[PDB]
Parts: structure tokens; C-alpha cells; sequence
């Protein structure tokens, strides 16, 4: 997954999980990007799939 | 089943909409976004109890898909949850409406505003939406938005979240219903 395309404004409400390096599970590609964004770059994918 | 349980497909999981029929044939409405490019849908995430397979499905533009249903002995009740539905309506500015969704479960609100325009981005521009102040998280997508025994939505998407509050966009039913020619029951 790359970021670029962020942020969002909305998101839709599929669920296909990525887990973060905060240890959270995102919901979808769309809310994990926002976090990055939000989070000033901060935030990394772990791994693919549920924390 | 019933709107607002968890479907799932060979990608992730939504949340079925309203059971809808045309005549003796059963379906199901769900999300387009849902919809695009599935094909099967499947009741549990060890994907052993199908479901049906897609139909129909319009996204980006619209927001809506529907799902032929292909199991027999599944019982389809045409309610969201515990709550009966029975007929179809318009939502307006102020409205009080419920969400019930796979993930955060029974959700209430207002609409807020009608015919909003949502960008997901890439091309994907959904118009015609209802807005409204309840929240949605994913997993949500494709669930009803009801006021009473009204189906009012499908739900499409948004931002924030259920603990923080949020916005969500929901596809006007009765569209879909008039594309596909079925109706709640």
C-alpha cells in the first residue's frame, strides 16, 4: 500500500484489514492512509491482515 | 438473516442491506462498492454457508448491488435485525434515522443534508447521497439505514468514527429498488 493519494475525506465502509505499526487494526486501506496522514508520516503497515 | 448481518465475499466482509424480492425470487441489496467485481457471497468468514451470487452492482456513481440468492434453506427475513420493515420512504433534512451494520452494530441520527456529492477519490464519485450525523466504521458498508419500519439507506461510507462521532453517506434505497424492480418485504 502507498499513501500518496491522502488524505480522504471519506472512506468507504468495506472491511479488509492491514495492521498498523501502533499495533491497531485498520479497517481498510482508506482509514490506515488517512492515519498515516494524520499521523504526519508516522505510522507504518505491519503486516497485511488483523494486529 | 437479516439487514445488517455480516456477508462475505472472496475480498472482505459488508453487511447485507434489506432482503428484497421480485416475484418468488429472493435477493439481497447491498453496497456496489460491495458488489463490484464479487461474485459469490458467503453468510460466515469460513465462507461454508453461500449465500447467493452478485446480480447486479452499481459503483462508483450509485451505491448500490444486489445479490440472487442461491440458498434454499436459509431463512431471509425482511426485517434489520429484530425490527420489521415494511415499506420504503424518501429521507429529509432532519429526519431520525438508525444504522444497524456488521461491525459497530445499531447506530442512531439525523439526516442532515440530501443529493451530496462524495469523493472517494481515483475516479470513484458517488452522487446523490443522503448525509447524515451517525457514525460507521469498516465493515458497515452495504448496511440499512431505517427510520422505524421505514428502509430509508444503504450505507456507503464516511469519516470519523463511532467513539469520536462521524458523518455517513447512505444510498437512497428507493433507487435501487426502482433499478431492480423489487421491493421490501
Amino acid at each position: 500500500v502507498d499513501c500518496s493519494e491522502y488524505p480522504k475525506p471519506a472512506c468507504t465502509d468495506e472491511y479488509r484489514p492491514l495492521c498498523g505499526s501502533d499495533n491497531k487494526t485498520y479497517g481498510n486501506k482508506c482509514n490506515f492512509c488517512n492515519a498515516v496522514v494524520e499521523s504526519n508520516g508516522t505510522l507504518t503497515l505491519s503486516h497485511f491482515g488483523k494486529c | 438473516i437479516s439487514g445488517g448481518d455480516a456477508i462475505y465475499s472472496s475480498t472482505g466482509r459488508c453487511s447485507l442491506g434489506f432482503n428484497v424480492r421480485s416475484g418468488s425470487t429472493y435477493y439481497f441489496l447491498t453496497a456496489g462498492h460491495c458488489t463490484d467485481g464479487a461474485t459469490t457471497w458467503w453468510a460466515n468468514s469460513a465462507r461454508t454457508t453461500v449465500l447467493g451470487t452478485t446480480s447486479g452492482s452499481s459503483f462508483p456513481n450509485n451505491d448500490y448491488g444486489i445479490v440472487r440468492y442461491t440458498n434454499t434453506t436459509i431463512p431471509k427475513d425482511g426485517t434489520v435485525g429484530g425490527q420489521d420493515i415494511t415499506s420504503a420512504a424518501n429521507a429529509t433534512v432532519g429526519m431520525a434515522v438508525t444504522r444497524r451494520g456488521s461491525t459497530t452494530g445499531t447506530h442512531s441520527g439525523s439526516v442532515t443534508a440530501l443529493n451530496a456529492t462524495v469523493n472517494y477519490g481515483g475516479g470513484d464519485v458517488v452522487y446523490g447521497m443522503i448525509r447524515t450525523n451517525v457514525c460507521a466504521e469498516p465493515g458497515d458498508s452495504g448496511g440499512p439505514l431505517y427510520s422505524g419500519t421505514r428502509a430509508i439507506g444503504l450505507t456507503s461510507g464516511g469519516s470519523g468514527n463511532c467513539s469520536s462521532g462521524g458523518t455517513t453517506f447512505f444510498q437512497p434505497v428507493t433507487e435501487a429498488l426502482s433499478a431492480y424492480g423489487v421491493s421490501v418485504y
